[PDB]
Protein backbone atom coordinates (compact mmCIF):
# COMPACT_ATOMS: atom_id res chain seq x y z
CA UNK A 1 0.00 0.00 0.00
CA UNK A 2 3.04 2.61 0.79
CA UNK A 3 4.52 1.58 -2.47
CA UNK A 4 1.12 1.91 -4.53
CA UNK A 5 0.40 5.16 -2.53
CA UNK A 6 4.04 6.44 -3.23
CA UNK A 7 3.97 5.29 -7.26
CA UNK A 8 0.68 6.89 -7.67
CA UNK A 9 2.17 10.81 -6.37
CA UNK A 10 5.11 10.02 -8.52
CA UNK A 11 3.18 9.02 -11.71
CA UNK A 12 0.95 12.22 -11.09
CA UNK A 13 3.28 14.99 -12.07
CA UNK A 14 3.19 13.79 -16.18
CA UNK A 15 -0.58 14.95 -15.82
CA UNK A 16 -1.29 18.71 -17.54
CA UNK A 17 -4.78 19.27 -16.16
CA UNK A 18 -5.39 20.74 -19.29
CA UNK A 19 -2.83 23.14 -19.97
CA UNK A 20 -0.30 23.15 -22.67
CA UNK A 21 2.23 20.67 -21.54
CA UNK A 22 3.47 19.10 -18.29
CA UNK A 23 6.83 20.70 -18.40
CA UNK A 24 7.59 24.53 -16.94
CA UNK A 25 10.43 25.47 -19.55
CA UNK A 26 8.14 24.91 -22.57
CA UNK A 27 5.42 27.10 -21.04
CA UNK A 28 8.16 29.70 -20.55
CA UNK A 29 9.70 29.43 -23.97
CA UNK A 30 6.46 28.53 -25.74
CA UNK A 31 4.29 31.42 -24.14
CA UNK A 32 4.12 34.90 -23.13
CA UNK A 33 4.00 36.24 -19.00
CA UNK A 34 0.64 37.30 -18.86
CA UNK A 35 -0.67 33.37 -20.00
CA UNK A 36 1.94 30.87 -19.01
CA UNK A 37 1.32 32.60 -15.72
CA UNK A 38 -2.38 31.09 -15.92
CA UNK A 39 -0.76 28.16 -17.47
CA UNK A 40 1.68 27.35 -14.10
CA UNK A 41 -1.34 28.42 -11.56
CA UNK A 42 -3.11 25.55 -13.25
CA UNK A 43 -0.69 23.35 -13.03
CA UNK A 44 0.18 24.72 -9.47
CA UNK A 45 -3.36 23.67 -8.48
CA UNK A 46 -3.40 20.34 -9.89
CA UNK A 47 -0.24 19.27 -8.07
CA UNK A 48 -1.25 21.22 -4.91
CA UNK B 1 19.50 6.27 -27.32
CA UNK B 2 17.49 6.78 -24.01
CA UNK B 3 16.45 4.69 -20.83
CA UNK B 4 13.89 5.45 -18.17
CA UNK B 5 13.63 4.04 -14.83
CA UNK B 6 10.38 1.77 -13.49
CA UNK B 7 8.49 5.10 -12.96
CA UNK B 8 9.78 6.26 -16.24
CA UNK B 9 12.16 8.55 -15.14
CA UNK B 10 15.32 9.66 -17.50
CA UNK B 11 18.62 7.14 -16.27
CA UNK B 12 20.69 6.75 -18.95
CA UNK B 13 22.01 8.12 -22.46
CA UNK B 14 24.19 7.63 -25.45
CA UNK B 15 26.81 10.23 -25.76
CA UNK B 16 25.68 11.60 -29.32
CA UNK B 17 29.20 11.66 -30.71
CA UNK B 18 31.33 8.61 -29.16
CA UNK B 19 28.62 6.03 -28.36
CA UNK B 20 28.48 5.17 -24.65
CA UNK B 21 25.78 4.83 -22.21
CA UNK B 22 26.35 7.44 -19.07
CA UNK B 23 24.41 6.79 -16.28
CA UNK B 24 22.34 9.62 -14.82
CA UNK B 25 22.12 10.40 -11.12
CA UNK B 26 19.86 13.66 -9.47
CA UNK B 27 22.02 16.21 -8.14
CA UNK B 28 22.05 15.19 -4.02
CA UNK B 29 19.59 17.07 -1.81
CA UNK B 30 18.59 16.82 2.06
CA UNK B 31 16.91 18.05 5.00
CA UNK B 32 18.80 20.07 7.24
CA UNK B 33 18.58 20.03 10.92
CA UNK B 34 20.21 21.57 14.08
CA UNK B 35 20.99 19.88 17.41
CA UNK B 36 20.87 22.88 20.14
CA UNK B 37 20.17 22.73 24.05
CA UNK B 38 17.97 24.73 25.95
CA UNK B 39 19.42 28.16 25.53
CA UNK B 40 19.68 28.41 29.57
CA UNK B 41 22.97 26.53 29.54
CA UNK B 42 24.68 27.19 26.12
CA UNK B 43 25.04 28.74 22.45
CA UNK B 44 26.56 26.03 20.76
CA UNK B 45 24.85 24.11 17.75
CA UNK B 46 25.31 21.08 15.58
CA UNK B 47 24.47 20.62 11.88
CA UNK B 48 23.34 17.60 10.27
C1 LIG C 1 15.38 30.25 30.87
O1 LIG C 1 15.76 31.63 31.01
C2 LIG C 1 14.68 32.55 30.79
C3 LIG C 1 15.27 33.94 30.89
O2 LIG C 1 15.24 34.60 29.63
C4 LIG C 1 13.58 32.30 31.82
O3 LIG C 1 12.48 33.17 31.55
C5 LIG C 1 13.12 30.85 31.76
O4 LIG C 1 12.18 30.59 32.80
C6 LIG C 1 14.31 29.91 31.90
N1 LIG C 1 13.88 28.52 31.77
C7 LIG C 1 14.08 27.60 32.71
C8 LIG C 1 13.57 26.22 32.41
O5 LIG C 1 14.65 27.87 33.77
Amino acid sequence: QNAQALNTLVKQLSSNFGAISSVLNDILSRLDPPEAEVQIDRLINGRL
Amino acid sequence: QFGRDIADTTDAVRDPQTLEILDITPCSFGGVSVITPGTNTSNQVAVL
